């Protein structure tokens, strides 16, 4: 019956934009043929989906998502646990070295040196990457959504992007040993604060201490 | 740092030895200084700044 | 001038010197790159990095190891420089790592 | 001052090789991975000499203060016209000392 | 391949001194970069150096 509720929610919301045969409307959706459980998890699951494009709430809730998945696959699957719930904990990997190499070559141009935005040309840009769970992220690399190259899984293997996500979830949520962060990128808040903060105190004291006229 | 140490000695011996301009005021004059002695309180004033800093 | 000429001379350095060795004799540096071959017929592969230190850290490619969307960064592999097992490979294999003009994007 | 004593204390904890070698050392999310002698140096010092990461943030803190303070009396001078006739040369020796710092603490960092 | 080679009795004469370090066997021939590791760190130890007459 999951292929059947599938077909009723998708030909509801989506027939209208890709298509009767999900072959893709040559104005408004692309094909979606291809596409495996996966996309459709992530584009559903980041509100990304069904649109007129930041994050949003999902309208679909986990059991909509997974027909809509299933009849989709039925014409890149997404991980399960052998309980058949999604994958969690288990994407996380042991090599955080060979994830964070890997992560400054292929992810770090567009996103951080720790996962913060970045600016890409002529409006787009690339999101934080905080928000973002294991099985998103996952996803996300594996489908390779807008003006992101899509990473098959025979060039960057399921243990080498378990140790990816490892290392991202570690530059996301553990605590600075130095102090307050200052936004997370380079020496730009740091002289911010250095003008707005040491300067400021330096030249009240200044003021303080000496005369004027 | 030993060129920046060298042209800091020079520039302070210039400031010390061509006395410290001043603000045109009441007393004051192109060929006077008025301000405060160096022994009890110029001393103490930067001794206090330098501290005030380094905190 | 004698005494300013012998205590800067030893810094200075022909940049345009023949020093690499190429297939059609001895090149400078800023004219090679790693690309350039070395015997008039040498297969160069274009071999990816696994950021990791088993036996490989550079495995070759095949034409359908990518999608249609894919960009991947590519290094030249020359077989003989083999896997980083020995110290020998390892070395080679690290002043393959270690070169400006060395990184490939393939789309 | 700041800049001098702190500077002192870091020359003690600090390796200037460009050496490739293994890190293996506390900071686990690095084990494993090719550096060189200076970079391991810094993570030592940031990361296992008790009171190294606190004194090399003095240290940046100190020439960042160090850049805006002289860019601040600069200003003062000029606006003030104390760079006339009998103190151009100490003018001069000022402009030095700006270009001077600038470098330095461009190879700091480095 | 081998920096440090095993010692029987008759490798040897009366009147001979030699040199000799800690093999351990699990340390092998210097051909991959962690045995290489092991036995320098065999060779650069200030209490390791042993005379046999
Ligand atoms: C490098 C590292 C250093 C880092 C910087 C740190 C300090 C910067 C210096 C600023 C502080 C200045 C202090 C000072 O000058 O006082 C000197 C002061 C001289 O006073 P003075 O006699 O009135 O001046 C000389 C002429 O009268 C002056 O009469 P004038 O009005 O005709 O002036 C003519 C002037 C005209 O020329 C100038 O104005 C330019 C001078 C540039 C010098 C090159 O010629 C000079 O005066 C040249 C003086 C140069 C000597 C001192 C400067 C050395 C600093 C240079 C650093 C490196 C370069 O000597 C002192 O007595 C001070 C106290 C020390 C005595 C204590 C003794 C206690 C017992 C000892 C026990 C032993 C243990
Ligand atoms: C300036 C550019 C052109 C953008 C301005 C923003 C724009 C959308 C609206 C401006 C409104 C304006 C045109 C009409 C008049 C409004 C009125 C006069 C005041 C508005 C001006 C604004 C609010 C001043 C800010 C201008 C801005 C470019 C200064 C940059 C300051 C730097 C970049 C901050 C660096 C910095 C960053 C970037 C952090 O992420 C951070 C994170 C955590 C801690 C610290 C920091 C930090 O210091
Ligand atoms: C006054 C002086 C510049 C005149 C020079 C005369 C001229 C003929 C010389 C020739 C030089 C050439 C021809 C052009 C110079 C232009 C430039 C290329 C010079 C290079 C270096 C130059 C000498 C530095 C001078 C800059 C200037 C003197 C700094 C003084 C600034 C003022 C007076 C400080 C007052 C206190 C302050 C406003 C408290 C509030 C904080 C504000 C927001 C500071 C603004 C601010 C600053 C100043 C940052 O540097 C900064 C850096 C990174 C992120 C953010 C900021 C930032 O917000
Ligand atoms: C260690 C690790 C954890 C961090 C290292 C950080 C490092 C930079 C620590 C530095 C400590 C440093 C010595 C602090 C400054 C001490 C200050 C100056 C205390 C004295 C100030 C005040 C309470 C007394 C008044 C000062 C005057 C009257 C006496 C001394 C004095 C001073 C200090 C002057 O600088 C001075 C400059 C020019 C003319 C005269 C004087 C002068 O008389
Ligand atoms: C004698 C002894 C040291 C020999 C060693 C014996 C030997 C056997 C032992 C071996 C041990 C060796 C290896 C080490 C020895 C020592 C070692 C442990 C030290 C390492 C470095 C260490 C950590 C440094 C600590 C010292 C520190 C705590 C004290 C710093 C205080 C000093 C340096 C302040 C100087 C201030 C400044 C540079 C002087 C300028 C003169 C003053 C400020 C006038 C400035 C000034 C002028 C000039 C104006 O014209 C003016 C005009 C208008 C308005 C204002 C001003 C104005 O402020
Ligand atoms: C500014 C550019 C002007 C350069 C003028 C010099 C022209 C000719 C030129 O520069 O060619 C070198 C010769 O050098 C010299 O005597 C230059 C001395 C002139 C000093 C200029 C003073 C101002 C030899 O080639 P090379 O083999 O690379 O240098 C090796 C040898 O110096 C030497 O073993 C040693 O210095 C090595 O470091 C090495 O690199
Ligand atoms: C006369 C001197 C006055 C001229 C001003 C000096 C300008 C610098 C002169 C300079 O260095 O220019 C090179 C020339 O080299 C040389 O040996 C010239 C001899 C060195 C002259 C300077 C030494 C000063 C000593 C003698 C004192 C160009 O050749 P190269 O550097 O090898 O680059 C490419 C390859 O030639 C390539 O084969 C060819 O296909 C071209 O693409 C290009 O020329
Ligand atoms: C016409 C509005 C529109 C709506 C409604 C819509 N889509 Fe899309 N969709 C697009 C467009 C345009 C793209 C192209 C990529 C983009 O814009 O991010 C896309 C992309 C996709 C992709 C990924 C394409 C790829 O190449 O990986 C999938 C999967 C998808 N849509 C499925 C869905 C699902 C599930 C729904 C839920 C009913 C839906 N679409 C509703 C317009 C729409
Ligand atoms: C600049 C090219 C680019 C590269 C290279 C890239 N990204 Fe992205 N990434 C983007 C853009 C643009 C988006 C936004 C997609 C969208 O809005 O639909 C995105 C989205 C994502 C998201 C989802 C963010 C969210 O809010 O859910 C994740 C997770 C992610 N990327 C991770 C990665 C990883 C891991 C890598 C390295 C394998 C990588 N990215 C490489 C540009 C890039
Ligand atoms: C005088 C102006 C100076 C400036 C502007 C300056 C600036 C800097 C900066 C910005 C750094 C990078 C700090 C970091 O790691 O984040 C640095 C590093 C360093 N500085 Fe300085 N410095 C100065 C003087 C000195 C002096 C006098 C010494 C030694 C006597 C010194 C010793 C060092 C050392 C050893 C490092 C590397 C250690 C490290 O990076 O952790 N500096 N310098």
């Amino acid at each position: 019956a999951l292929l059947r509720t599938g077909k009723q929610l998708f030909d509801t919301s989506c027939v209208s934009c890709h298509g009767a045969n999900l072959q893709g409307v040559p104005d408004h959706g692309p094909s979606l043929i291809g596409v495996g459980e996966a996309a459709v998890y992530f584009q559903v699951s980041t509100g990304r989906m069904p649109a007129m494009a930041p994050r949003k709430d999902p309208i679909f809730d986990e059991a909509q998502i997974d027909a809509i998945g299933a009849y989709v696959q039925a014409n890149p699957t997404v991980v399960r646990n052998p309980d058949g719930s999604i994958a969690t904990q288990s994407l996380r990997g042991n090599d955080l070295g060979r994830g964070g190499d890997l992560f400054r070559l292929n992810c770090a141009s567009c996103h951080n040196f720790t996962g913060k935005g970045g600016a890409l040309s002529s409006g787009k840009y690339a999101p934080d990457l905080a928000p973002a769970n294991e099985q998103q992220i996952l996803t996300a690399m594996l489908t390779g959504p807008q003006n992101m190259p899509k990473f098959s899984n025979r060039q960057l293997s399921f243990e080498a992007k378990k140790d990816i996500i490892a290392y991202v979830k570690v530059a996301t949520e553990a605590r600075q040993p130095g102090g307050y962060l200052l936004g997370g990128f380079g020496p730009a808040p740091e002289g911010m604060a250095m003008w707005i903060i040491g300067m400021v105190a330096a030249i009240g004291l200044a003021l303080w201490i000496g005369a004027r006229s | 740092p030993g060129i920046i140490l060298a042209l800091i000695g020079l520039h302070l011996a210039l400031v010390w030895f061509q006395k410290h301009t001043q603000f045109p005021g009441p007393g004051r004059t192109e060929h006077n200084v008025v301000g405060v002695r160096v022994m009890p309180v110029f001393a103490f004033k930067s001794g206090a700044f330098f501290a005030a800093i380094v905190g | 001038l004698g005494t300013l000429v012998a205590f800067a001379g030893g810094l200075i350095k022909n940049p345009w010197k023949p020093v690499v060795p190429t297939a059609e004799g001895k090149k400078a540096v800023l004219w090679t790159s790693g690309w350039t071959p070395r015997y008039q017929g040498e297969t160069i592969y274009l071999a990816r990095a696994t950021g990791t230190e088993d036996g490989p850290p550079f495995i070759k490619m095949r034409p359908e190891d990518m999608d249609a969307g894919g960009m991947e960064t590519v290094f030249p592999w020359r077989e003989s420089d083999g896997d980083g097992t020995t110290v020998e490979s390892h070395h080679k294999l690290q002043e393959i790592a270690m070169g400006i003009r060395n990184p490939v994007m393939l789309i | 001052v700041v800049l001098l004593i702190t500077g002192v204390y870091l020359t003690l904890f600090f390796d200037p090789s460009m050496v490739d070698v293994t890190y293996n050392g506390v900071y686990q999310p690095l084990r494993g991975v090719e550096m060189s002698r200076a970079y391991q140096s810094a993570l030592d010092i940031s990361f296992e000499v008790r009171g190294g990461l606190f004194v090399r943030q003095i240290h940046h803190w100190a020439a960042l203060m160090f850049a805006a303070a002289i860019m601040v009396h600069l200003a003062r001078i000029f606006f003030t016209g104390a760079f006339r006739r009998p103190r151009e040369t100490n003018w001069v020796i000022g402009s030095l000392l700006l270009i001077l710092a600038m470098f330095e603490g461009y190879f700091g960092y480095s």
